[PDB]
């Protein structure tokens, strides 16, 4: 998960470089209920 | 959040219960960017007419719960705020564009299985994800429907719409720091963001990292759930270039 | 009575001739700095909220609103952020403690230094 980071820890804090990973979920490689249901809409039919 | 559904353990670390001290009640939803800087929507800080006028020591800041009543020791963490930003071009006496605030907490948050920040979009992710059709999920605590509260948190997923199509929903003017969501009546799926929930984020997971970010900020609708009717929500990525001003001339 | 000239915020106790004591409702208790002024008191792990009989309820500081309409102590040891050194909870408040231990300098209801 390459993430890049955009704000300045001293003054935005710490956490950036690993926000949006859930630690009972992606760090358990564990999925939620209905995770994948918003993944599915990324579909583009053409 | 109406026709939503329970929300799953450690679903929404980043989630934040805006808790009035007097009287003890539930103000508004909020989320956690890093350590010591929280998102929510400024008429949830600021807008007299709905009694909010408020200063630091009037709430309390409370992470990682999930029950709403509950207080939830050795999960929840109250932290307290050191200064509330709005943004100043947000004017409650005309429309709700630009709802947005930040909150500084005097002390860093520790992270934990509950407790932690959801990112930030960035241009790329922003114009990638935020399309017609594609879901965001919202959660909250707010009212299961416009007219009564959940145990725990809840959670729904909902659709982003077409600007056109939202722009002719409603009759009350549309901006650019605002996109609406939510199923069309022929879609068949219902859901909706209601009182209780503004502040609350709505995320979106990347396709591209695996991570979650908050596109925007529950902010307003009419009613709540309605067929034909939208819930609006602040463009977060619109308004970026404010949150970094803020953090960086305020962030220590 | 001692009494006449008192301000009382909610009732007087003639104490003698000579003196009195501004007393509260059941519930509630003298405010430290304003002796003639009452608040929501509690010195236990959990008190009974102050609801509206026709429900708000307000609870007192260092308490949080919980399950069954009542006030729990604010555990601000465990929750940490509320002090920085030694730690100990108080129902209502905290103390916290820090600096030397040759030295040692405490504070209640705020952090240590
Ligand atoms: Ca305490």
């Amino acid at each position: 998960s390459e993430y890049q980071t955009f704000f300045n820890p001293r003054t935005f804090g710490s956490g950036e470089a690993d926000c949006g990973l859930r630690p009972l979920f992606e760090k358990k490689s564990l999925e939620d209920k209905t995770e994948r249901e918003l993944l599915e809409s990324y579909i583009d039919g053409r | 959040i109406v026709e939503g559904s329970d929300a799953e353990i450690g679903m929404s670390p980043w989630q934040v219960m805006l808790f009035r001290k007097s009287p003890q009640e539930l103000l508004c939803g909020a989320s956690l960017i890093s350590d010591r800087w929280v998102l929510t929507a400024a008429h949830c800080l600021l807008y007299p007419p709905w009694d909010k006028n408020f200063t630091e020591n009037d709430l309390l800041v409370r992470i990682g719960k999930h029950s709403r009543t509950r207080y939830e020791r050795n999960i929840e963490k109250i932290s307290m705020l050191e200064k509330i930003y709005i943004h100043p071009r947000y004017n409650w006496r005309e429309n709700l564009d630009r709802d947005i605030a930040l909150m500084k907490l005097k002390k860093p948050v520790a992270f934990s299985d509950y407790i932690h920040p959801v990112c930030l979009p960035d241009r790329e992710t922003a114009a990638s994800l935020l399309q017609a059709g594609y879901k965001g999920r919202v959660t909250g605590w707010g009212n299961l429907k416009e007219t009564g509260q959940p145990s725990v948190l809840q959670v729904v997923n909902l659709p982003i719409v077409e600007r056109p199509v939202c722009k002719d929903s409603t009759r009350i003017r549309i901006t650019d720091n605002m996109f609406c969501a939510g199923y069309k009546p022929d879609e068949g799926k219902r859901g909706d963001a209601c009182e209780g929930d503004a502040g609350g984020p709505f995320v979106m997971k990347s396709p591209f990292n695996n991570r979650w970010y908050q596109m925007g900020i529950v902010s307003w609708g009419e009613g709540c759930d309605r067929d034909g009717k939208y819930g609006f929500y602040t463009h977060v990525f619109r308004l970026k270039k404010w949150i970094q001003k803020v953090i960086d001339q305020f962030g220590e | 009575d001692p009494c006449f000239r008192a301000n009382c915020e909610y009732q007087c106790q003639p104490l003698n001739q000579t003196s009195y004591l501004c007393v509260c409702a059941e519930g509630f208790a003298p405010i430290p700095h304003e002796p003639h002024r009452c608040q929501l008191f509690c010195n236990q792990t959990a008190c009974p909220a102050d609801c509206d009989p026709n429900a708000s309820c307000e609870c007192p500081e260092g308490y949080i609103l919980d399950d069954g309409f009542i006030c729990t102590d604010i555990d601000e040891c465990e929750n940490g952020g509320f002090c920085s050194g030694v730690c100990h909870n108080l129902p209502g408040t905290f103390e916290c403690i820090c600096g030397p231990d040759s030295a040692l300098a405490g504070q209640i209801g705020t952090d240590c230094d």
